[PDB]
């Protein structure tokens, strides 16, 4: 034929069949040995997602979201984002003592269900109505931002102490139980208003420690919604949506370690 | 169009003086008008040979630029700027990837091209070693008067003037000499005076008496002759134009260089487009299926291994010029390996090219002298009372004397003025006598006859050093039998007796004996004239036979020849032994090229030429069976009338072949002869009339201290010390080299496929990318780069001047063996390995194996800073991305972990590390500093931005381990079944 | 620990680089100890 005869090319066969069989049959042995050393509930290494990132729900082309208000399918864009997440904070989804409690309608303090571990059902975790979101189809005029902080096993995230200067130095502040967010762009140019659980601008820490996947399927974070009801408009306003606290740090290069980037243009 | 040129001359020294000027319209006696001559230079043109069009270096080194591997990164580059360009317009990219990318990749063909360059040179100066053979004026009779004018001036027809000491400044017809003698060694290899006269004395010019040739020189005496040819026309200007014309033509080494590149290029432009095509199938933009083409470019492409090729050359070449062995031409480092037949001249090569006494016949004896530079033999005799009286006469009856200042150099190699016969007995007797000038002060001349062409002896008269005598010994030198008949008595064992018959038949057949070993026999004898018919003041004619000279008394026979080299008949059979053919091209006469034939090994004991079959059975040669005849002599007049198909047939049907009396065009034909049968052919060489087969041999090889500078420019290779066993070192390191090139290879290609791979799967499972293209390189540029290298320092697995050489249309240097070995065994387990520490290191920080399949559209969205792992946590973009980085890292350090044992592993085509050991220092450098290169890339900060190299956990160095064990294990047991059984499954599926 | 488990987040990145560098640097100079028993 090619290279050899019927002989030699069924040999050539025989071999390399045997041969990636067994290969394919001891690279699988290792990956069953790599997964018995591996926990069920808790991930071997978590320093990699340690600084809690702030996401949003509109759904940034590039870390903006421009429309015009004269203009109906000019938002119906990011208004199916908005309502794919929020649609998941319904009424009829967390119905009975299983697995959903009613918890503080204020910010309270943390909640420890044990340990990461399944001798005891699953975890169960707070409600959160998404009525508590206030005035928020959506604001198809000066938009109502949703925020988010990125969900990690067993983090308990630490607001900071009123024992110093603060950048919205000392107004409600909560200080035992929220973990603050607040919005800027100089360029004071807009309307900030934020929406939350109690009212406050903040993250209720009733809501941690999370117990993760496996331990508290259909659990529910905060939510935290932000409306810019600026009296601007036709031109990009950066707007940088921060979250203060012990264990929240940023970075030059991830620019959501804790915060936003929004570039919102109500061109219209 | 040299066609012409590979054909022997025509000329005109049958004419007679008064025709030959009517020919060019000349005066012998007045020469040429000023006019006439001007007139003919216009018309000719000049005296001057023109060196042929070269190719410029602009030209060689982009010719590089473009040979598979090149073109393959050309098109990688460009298509990065192409990616780039799509980008700059759409989406504003910041980033610098497919532009920097694509500047690195256009570097890399440069520089890569640099490599190929060094390795593809052609150091040719031919032509302008034959322009300094030109002197710078001649003398030229014109208008009846004799003047220096530039030789370039000179036209055929002047009357052109020469004497010892010049060179002859164009081919002469002679018409008047006085006692000329000239060096025709620019024609024929031999330095020995040729006589000049006007007399016609052969058919053929190259052989006649009034013919001086262009490129030879005045030895001695005056002479006169007409210019019959200038410039280009003359016999060696022709040979000029040939050796300078010839085409250079590919190496061995070479074409298989080319032979892989054909290879892995097809693979690699088979799997870019079979992927890219695959990948829109799959509804890929074309925005990415570019982007995938250019990582399949880069995995496929070895980038590094045309410069580890060129290194391990050098590095071979570098071992070899410390063996006194010259490598002009890098790929000339390999060609000596792959030799299958070496055509050798004689004279300065195979020989010392210098006359040399071989034996003596004294006391009814022969007696054997050492021929050898450094004196290697043993003594023959130093007590027979005989040879005091033979050494003396040696010393005595000699006019050669040692050149000043030379006391410091060995004897044999001291430069003598005198004739080569008299320097050998010089030489000879200041050897095992000591200081021959002393025995010249002890035994004053008082009268001497120099030997005559009509006497066809030498005689001298000296005072008896003895003071009991003090009285007049006479001493003579000549043809044997001419002594013979001048001799009464013989000095047997120090008493004189009477010449019998027996004694005389015994002296026959020691001078036929001492004749057939083509040695050139004297007569030696002496007389101690009667005290009372001599006075001291005794005054003897010269002039007129004042004394006796006849009855002397007959001392002995002296034999001499141009000997072999010490080194060359070892030489030569370790060549034969090899598998090599080894044949003899000489200029010289066919008596002696035969002798040496049989004392250097190139005619074995017992083999016959069709002639001598004839004389031993004594019938006519015709009645001879040809083919009972495995070895013969060609003359060159004979071969001159034979067509090449003939010349093939005597190729095809000798083991043993002498070509004797060859002209440089012959050497070359014998040459071509020998590469139209298929074999790999080396030339070595020492002279001008070597440099057509110099240049047209795959390998040409000149003698250092003996060559001429012609010679020199015509080889690849230069023996420094004029050391004939590094023919035989140079085709082991050839060999050695050749193997260890395989090793290097298929070491390099093996790491192809784990950066392959992952690309691949990266399409088919839609996981996150396991390596990047800027890995890859950090891998074929960086860690692979000593290590492959180190290679070349390997050690013979067995006795490889024991094999035959290679065929070179069947053994190949890249072969499917060595790929079905890297690509589809060794390779595809160090895959894995890299495939299984990406699995690790994204399952132990959240993303399990199962969860990967089809993530990489949310991993790679750059707007979902939220991605859902395993455990239900959300990742921002650049965080999961430092993850995959380090997927990258680690990837990377795999490879690394799997070509620890690879490089062990292709240290032995057949042996066990356990038999061949560890001994290779470079090697094992090759180890510590990859790792310590892979350590440093990934621990050094800011590495992580100019690389995307991130710091690894200890744990991670260690998921390939496992891997890199099998991989050891697996080659080793596979190896112990090739040895286990030389049959053929293991072997002819995978022994490189 | 409980609420001040902060050390569960955190890796010394900084020693393992130290650590790092010196293996390369040892692992090195090891190599060129190795080479230069006879250049
Ligand atoms: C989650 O809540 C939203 C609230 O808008 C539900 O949307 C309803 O959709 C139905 C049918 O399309 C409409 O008739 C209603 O007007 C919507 N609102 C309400 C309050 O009922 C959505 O269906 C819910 N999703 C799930 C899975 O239950
Ligand atoms: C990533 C995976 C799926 C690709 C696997 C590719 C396999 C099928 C390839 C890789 C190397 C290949 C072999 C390389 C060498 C030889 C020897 C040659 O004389 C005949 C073909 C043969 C035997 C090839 C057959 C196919 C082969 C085994
Ligand atoms: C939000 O909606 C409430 C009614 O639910 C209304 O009274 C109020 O004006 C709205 N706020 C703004 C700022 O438009
Ligand atoms: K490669
Ligand atoms: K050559
Ligand atoms: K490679
Ligand atoms: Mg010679």
């Amino acid at each position: 034929f090619l290279g050899r005869t019927g002989s030699s090319w069924f040999k050539i066969f025989l071999f390399y069949l045997i041969f990636y069989g067994c290969l394919a049959g001891i690279f699988i042995g290792t990956i069953q040995v790599l997964l018995l050393t591996l926990s069920d509930f808790e991930p071997k290494y978590q320093d990699r997602v340690a600084p809690p990132g702030l996401s949003h729900a509109p759904y940034a082309i590039k870390t903006e979201i421009s429309f015009s208000i004269s203009n109906p399918k000019s938002y119906e864009s990011f208004v199916k984002s908005m309502h794919k997440l929020m649609d998941l904070y319904n009424e009829s989804s967390q119905a009975g003592n299983s697995p959903f409690e009613d918890c503080s309608d204020t910010p309270a303090d943390y909640i420890k269900r044990g340990d990461l571990d399944d001798s005891q059902g699953q975890k169960k975790a707070c409600r959160f109505s998404r009525m508590w979101l206030k005035n928020c189809g959506y604001a198809e005029g000066k938009p109502c931002v949703v925020a988010k902080l990125n969900r990690i096993i067993g983090f308990y995230p630490k607001p900071l102490k009123n024992t110093t200067d603060l950048p919205e130095e000392l107004q409600a502040n909560y200080n035992q139980y929220v973990l603050p967010l607040r919005c800027a762009a100089r360029e004071k140019i807009g309307s900030i208003e934020y929406f939350g659980l109690g009212g406050y601008a903040g993250f209720p820490l009733q809501y941690y420690p999370y117990y993760g996947k496996r331990l508290q399927k259909k659990y529910l974070q905060p939510l935290l919604a932000i409306q810019f009801t600026n009296l601007t408009q036709n031109m990009e306003l950066r707007i940088e949506c921060k979250v203060y606290g012990e264990n929240i740090d940023y970075s030059e290069k991830d620019r959501f370690r804790g915060r936003f980037e929004v570039k919102i243009e109500v061109k219209s | 169009l040299d066609e012409l040129k590979k054909e022997v001359s025509m000329d005109d020294h049958k004419l007679s003086l008064d025709e030959l000027h009517n020919k060019y319209g000349t005066d012998l006696t007045r020469g040429l008008t000023n006019a006439r001559a001007k007139e003919i230079l216009a018309r000719d043109g000049p005296n001057s040979l023109t060196p042929p069009p070269t190719t410029p270096e602009w030209i060689k080194f982009c010719r590089q630029l473009f040979g598979g591997f090149s073109i393959l990164l050309w098109i990688g580059a460009i298509l990065c700027f192409l990616a780039y360009g799509i980008q700059a317009a759409t989406e504003d990219e910041p980033a610098n990837d497919n532009l920097y990318l694509g500047v690195v990749l256009s570097t890399v063909v440069i520089v890569t091209g640099c490599f190929s360059y060094y390795q593809e040179a052609k150091s040719s100066r031919i032509m302008d070693s034959f322009k300094n053979m030109v002197p710078q004026q001649a003398l030229v009779i014109r208008d009846g008067e004799k003047s220096t004018i530039n030789a370039e001036f000179v036209v055929a027809g002047d009357l052109v003037e020469v004497k010892g000491g010049d060179r002859i400044p164009a081919d002469l017809r002679i018409i008047s000499a006085h006692g000329c003698k000239v060096d025709n060694s620019s024609l024929t290899g031999e330095s020995e005076p040729q006589t000049r006269s006007p007399e016609f004395s052969s058919e053929n010019p190259l052989e006649t008496r009034n013919i001086a040739f262009f490129s030879t020189n005045c030895v001695e005496g005056t002479a006169r002759g007409v210019v019959v040819y200038t410039g280009d026309r003359t016999v060696m200007g022709r040979i000029a134009t040939l050796a300078s014309g010839l085409e250079v033509g590919r190496t061995p080494i070479a074409i298989e260089i080319e032979h892989f590149i054909h290879i892995i290029t097809g693979v690699a432009v088979f799997l870019g487009v079979s992927f890219f095509i695959l990948s829109l199938i799959l509804g890929y933009s074309w925005l990415e299926a570019v982007i995938f083409l250019i990582g399949i470019i880069v995995a496929n492409v070895p980038e590094g291994l045309l410069a580890t090729v060129t290194v391990c050359l050098t590095l071979t070449a570098k071992r070899m010029a410390r063996k006194n062995c010259l490598v002009k031409n890098l790929e000339a480092v390999e060609t000596l390996g792959s030799t299958s037949t070496i055509c050798s001249d004689k004279t300065g090569t195979l020989t010392q090219n210098r006359m040399t006494v071989a034996h003596m016949w004294f006391d009814n004896q022969i007696h054997e002298a050492d021929t050898t530079e450094n004196q290697s033999g043993a003594a023959f005799d130093k007590t027979s009372a005989t040879w005091s009286a033979l050494s003396r006469i040696a010393a005595l009856c000699n006019r050669a004397v040692f050149q000043a200042g030379q006391d410091n150099v060995p004897i044999l190699k001291r430069s003598v003025a005198g004739d080569a016969s008299e320097s050998a007995l010089l030489k000879c007797i200041e050897l095992c006598c000591g200081s021959v000038q002393g025995m010249r002060d002890r035994n004053p001349k008082i009268v001497e006859i120099p030997f005559n062409s009509t006497n066809k002896y030498q005689l001298s008269i000296h005072e008896n050093e003895k003071s009991s005598e003090s009285r007049y010994l006479l001493v003579m030198k000549g043809a044997p039998e001419r002594i013979l008949d001048r001799c009464s008595t013989i000095l047997l064992n120090g008493a004189e007796e009477p010449l019998k018959e027996d004694m005389k038949e015994a002296f026959q057949n020691a001078y036929l004996e001492l004749g057939g070993l083509g040695e050139r026999v004297l007569g030696f004898c002496h007389f101690a004239l009667p005290e009372d018919k001599y006075n001291e003041g005794y005054p003897f004619d010269a002039d007129e036979p004042n004394f006796p000279t006849t009855d002397l008394c007959f001392v002995g026979l002296m034999a001499m020849i141009d000997p072999p080299r010490a080194a060359v008949p070892d030489a030569v059979g370790k060549c034969r032994s090899a598998g090599i053919k080894v044949i003899m091209v000489t200029g010289d006469h066919p008596i002696t090229a035969k002798a040496i034939a049989k004392g250097v090994g190139i005619i074995s004991e017992g083999n016959e030429t069709i002639e001598d079959i004839a004389a031993r059975l004594n019938i006519p040669i015709g009645q001879v069976n040809p083919r009972d005849a495995k070895a013969c002599v060609v003359h060159g007049s004979d071969l001159k009338d034979l067509s090449t198909e003939v010349l093939d047939d005597i190729l095809h049907y000798h083991t043993e072949i002498v070509f004797a009396r060859t002209s440089p065009q012959q050497k070359l034909i014998i040459v071509e002869g020998c590469q139209r049968q298929g074999a790999i052919v080396a030339v070595t060489g020492d002279g001008v009339n070597d440099s057509p087969a110099l240049k047209k041999a795959d390998i040409g090889v000149a003698m250092g201290i003996s060559g001429s500078d012609v010679s020199k420019q015509a080889a690849d290779m230069i023996l420094l010390d004029d050391n004939f066993a590094s023919i035989v070192t140079g085709v082991e390191e050839g060999r050695l080299i050749f193997d260890n090139l395989k090793k290097s290879i298929a070491y390099t290609l093996t790491s192809n496929i784990p950066e392959i791979t992952p690309f691949l799967v990266f399409i088919i499972g839609n996981v996150p990318l396991p390596l990047g293209t800027v890995t890859i390189l950090c891998i074929d540029l960086g860690t692979d780069m000593v290590p492959a290298i180190s290679l070349a320092y390997e050690q013979a697995e067995s006795d490889i001047m024991k094999r035959q050489p290679r065929n070179p249309k069947t053994d190949k240097l890249v072969n499917e063996r060595l790929i079905s070995m890297a690509y589809g065994q060794i390779g595809m387990i160090q895959a894995l390995g890299g495939f299984f520490s990406y699995f690790v290191i994204l399952a132990e920080n959240g993303f399990l194996p199962m969860d990967l399949i089809g993530k990489r559209v949310r991993w790679d969205d750059r707007w979902i800073s939220d991605v859902e792992d395993s455990f239900g946590q959300q990742w921002t973009y650049e965080q999961r991305k430092i993850v995959e980085f380090t997927c990258h890292t680690s990837f990377f350090i795999s490879i690394v972990v799997v070509q620890w044992a690879d490089l062990i592993i292709c240290k032995t085509r057949r042996n066990s590390i356990f038999q061949q050991g560890m001994k290779n220092k470079i090697l094992i450098f090759g180890l510590f500093e990859e790792t310590a290169l892979a350590a440093f890339l990934s621990y050094c900060p800011g590495t992580d931005v100019a690389l995307r190299m991130y710091p690894l956990k200890p744990s991670w160095w260690f998921c390939a381990f496992p891997y890199s064990l099998i991989i050891f294990l697996y080659d080793e047991m596979r190896r112990f079944i090739i040895r286990r059984s030389p049959g053929g499954w293991v072997e002819q599926e995978t022994y490189y | 620990e409980g609420p001040d488990n902060d050390e569960r987040f955190t890796y010394d990145y900084y020693r393992l680089r130290v650590v790092g560098l010196i293996v390369a640097a040892v692992l090195c100079v090891i190599g060129i100890i190795i080479l230069l028993a006879g250049k």
